RNA sequence: CGGGAAACCAAAGUCUUUGGGUUCCGGGGGGAGUAUGGUUGCAAAGCUGAAACUUAAAGGAAUUGACGGAAGGGCACCACC
RNA sequence: CGCAAGACGGACCAGAGCGAAAGCAUUUGCCAAGAAUGUUUUCAUUAAUCAAGAACGAAAGUCGGAGGUUCGAAGACGAUC
RNA sequence: ACGGGGAAUCAGGGUUCGAUUCCGGAGAGGGAGCCUGAGAAACGGCUACCACAUCCAAGGAAGGCAGCAGGCGCGCAAAUUACCCACUCCCGACCCGGGGAGGUAGUGACGAAAAAUAACAAUACAGGACUCUUUCGAGGCCCUGUAAUUGGAAUGAGUCCACUUUAAAUCCUUUAACGAGGAUCCAUUGGAGGGCAAGUCUGGUGCCAGCAGCCGCGGUAAUUCCAGCUCCAAUAGCGUAUAUUAAAGUUGCUGCAGUUAAAAAGCUCGUAGUUGGAUCU
């Protein structure tokens, strides 16, 4: 039985999609398949903030961020649960996380 | 047993037949 | 879809008849090939002699010892095992006597319980089994 | 696969004697004993649909 | 490809009929289909109808009374005689009391009653109740 | 001997099949 | 609308109110895509492709429960800390 | 700090596009092709599906010749069991 | 696989069968070659060879039942070594002779038609039937029947007579004489859990023996086995094994199906095939 109308990949008109590797496991995943985050983190932590803050030579150096983009098979991203089962019905959902 | 792997029992199979037959 | 035209008579027939041959039925009816492979050799009956009596074992889920008969054909000289039907009446058949047997009534599918037996023994001595078993006839001296 | 015991239950049934009874008329007259007994009897239904042989 | 443009006028006032519809656009328009439909409108199944003249291949508007409940053709058009028409009734028709089957004869388009007053087998176009 | 009671407590079992019958009896002409 | 066993599908609809055209193709489960013959290939193998025999089911969708070294939220010194 | 090799073409990259399918992503140039759209152009049934035949056809695999970074069947070790 | 006429269900459509009495063909153990004749490659004609096979005094001679009967053999599987040319026809030199063609027959359940095994009481009963006045009470008005107390009437199965029948005859038909009261002049075959009509009554057996087409029954309270009784299905007929048809819309032309149950070729060209737009009074 057919679980999603989509088979859990987003591939419509085309025949082949590139692979990529899971961040975690190095799984050749499919990219329209594999689950992917765009991670925009501050490159200090916000409990190291004031220190480097007070430390730092220039005054109002606003710190810079770190942007990856992660990658996820469907078993790793389900064992860091970063996406979790859902009902039949709530499946269909394709909102993203309000937050 | 897996379908994949009774076809590649019955392919040896049919490797040893055609070697002891000339 | 089927071709539906008026001059598609040859096609219709055609394909009908081959797809005849994936009817086990019909393949087993005309191949001639099950034929061959019947000990009886398409007769509803036949004559043989009683090599030994055998005890098959039910199958699994029941529990039994069916009372059988090796029998050989007298036409073509094969080997059958037939069951001897009633209670008491594998002591009416004595080693190396003739007799007739019938199918089991699934036109070569074995019946019941007992495995592999598709033969069933209706006469012995030239006097029937029933005859015997009711006592309507003695076995002849 | 002991082929000693065959008939053994047939052997050791006693053996009871049919009795004796009227016999027992055939072709039209049973045939009318038949349909007096089940559509000219009403007696023995009041209703609760009793089998022929119910000896409960 | 489009063939049989009867099968589709047929297709499409069957569709709108189940629709709803008051009126259905058939097009291409044909001899034969303009002949099923005044034998159908005879009958008091459809109604007026028009010819759209595009210069080319005319359009037919179907004005639908709602008393039809299914028009279907015959594909191939079966060559039926006189003696066989019966069986086609029973085949085709929800009973002897109405509906009629469309045959194509020498003597015209017409339903199979008529045929039988002419005396006349043909080959089938199709049927409507 | 209640045929419905009958069929409601072994209808399940090796009488089931007959138990149905006398049900059946009980109710209409089966 | 409609159809399906349902899951579901604007097609998998316009189907017992059954015919637009046409190709391929299935006939309970195994034996078995096996044996054999032919044919292609250097080979690996590909294509076409049985039968004897065996079996009362195999299977599809879904429903409730049970279970999960599956997730979420709670609880208990017959649990732990 | 450079140098040299092969491999690949991230992010942009999407339920987006193209191709008959397999498949296709760095710039630029050349070569031939293509769908759709527009058309008060031309031909005027030239069409649809297709036994036989034919072209293409992931990956792995085979035979030659280069190349051989990375990964890696086989294999060699090291590991809670 | 001799062909056809034709035969086995009726929805419509079909699927099977047709050795078999009518028509056509072929053959006479297998081949081959011939004579005669209008007509034969004839076999109840001939000549060879091949395979079998008969008598022999061992020199030789004679064979052809897939004609009627009968044997053996093969087998699951099939009849009497009978009577007759009276009928139907055929043949001849023929009104006259002949015909195992054909017709007629003591044990043919292939199959088909008709059709016995019984029809009518006082009686107690479980009854009921037109306003029943009473649960203690007219019930041959109408019907059913546990019946160790009844009664007459009817008749053919059978045995015999008369020779009707027929070519001498049997048979049906006909008439007579006997022929029915457990009318002993005695109906069987398969079933009783379901499908599927009809007992979770009794005894025995105890996963044994066996039953059971299928599902299942049986492991000491078996609705299923072995039996007794009772019950029901058809009935002089029932059961079983096979082939076959319908059921099978599970071969689908009518009329199936191909996402996940079995299934659309990896894809696209392509010849044959199939199908093909409007338009003429």
């Amino acid at each position: 039985t057919k679980k999603r109308r989509n088979n859990g990949r987003a591939k419509k008109g085309r025949g082949h999609v590139q692979p990529i590797r899971c961040t975690n496991c190095a799984r050749c995943v499919p990219k329209d398949k594999a689950i992917k985050k765009f991670v925009i983190r501050n490159i200090v932590e916000a409990a190291a903030v004031r220190d480097i803050s007070e430390a730092s030579v220039f005054d109002a150096y606003v710190l810079p961020k770190l942007y990856v983009k992660l990658h996820y098979c469907v078993s790793c991203v389900i064992h860091s649960k970063v996406v979790r089962n859902r009902s039949r019905e709530a499946r269909k959902d394709r909102t993203p996380p309000p937050r | 047993m897996r379908a994949k792997w009774r076809k590649k029992r019955m392919r040896r199979l049919k490797r040893k037949r055609r070697k002891m037959r000339q | 879809g089927k071709c539906r035209g008026l001059r598609t008579a040859r096609k219709l027939r055609s394909h009908r008849r081959d797809q005849k041959w994936h009817d086990k039925q019909y393949k087993k009816a005309h191949l001639g090939t099950a034929l061959k492979a019947n000990p009886f050799g398409g007769a509803s009956h036949a004559k043989g002699i009683v090599l030994e009596k055998v005890g098959v074992e039910a199958k699994q889920p029941n529990s039994a010892i069916r009372k059988c008969v090796r029998v050989q054909l007298i036409k073509n000289g094969k080997k059958i095992t037939a069951f001897v039907p009633n209670d008491g009446c594998l002591n009416f058949i004595e080693e190396n006597d003739e007799v007739l047997v019938a199918g089991f009534g699934r036109k070569g599918h074995a019946v019941g319980d007992i495995p592999g037996v598709r033969f069933k023994v209706v006469k012995v001595a030239n006097v029937s089994l029933l005859a015997l078993y009711k006592g309507k006839k003695e076995r002849p001296r | 696969g002991s082929l000693a015991r065959a008939g053994k239950v047939r052997g050791q049934t006693p053996k009871v004697a049919k009795q004796e009874k009227k016999k027992k008329k055939t072709g039209r007259a049973k045939r009318r004993m038949q349909y007096n007994r089940r559509f000219v009897n009403v007696v023995p239904t009041f209703g609760k649909k009793k089998g022929p042989n119910a000896n409960s | 490809v489009r063939m049989n443009v009867l099968a589709d006028a047929l297709k499409s006032i069957n569709n709108a009929e189940k629709r709803g519809k008051r009126q259905v656009l058939i097009r291409p328009c044909s001899k034969v289909i303009v002949r099923f439909l005044t034998v159908m409108m005879k009958h008091g199944y459809i109604g007026e109808f028009e010819i759209i003249d595009d210069h080319r291949a005319g359009k037919i508007v179907v004005n639908l009374t709602g008393r039809l409940n299914k028009c279907g053709v015959i594909s191939p058009r079966f060559d039926v005689q006189l003696k066989d028409l019966e069986k086609w009734q029973n085949n085709l028709l929800p009973s002897r009391q109405f509906g009629f089957i469309v045959l194509t004869t020498s003597a015209g388009i017409m339903d199979h009653e008529e045929a039988r007053r002419k005396h006349t087998g043909g080959k089938i176009l199709g049927f409507f109740f | 001997t209640d045929p419905i009671d009958d069929f409601q407590v072994n209808w399940n079992t090796k009488h089931g099949s007959g138990v149905t019958r006398e049900l059946m009896r009980e109710l209409n002409g089966g």
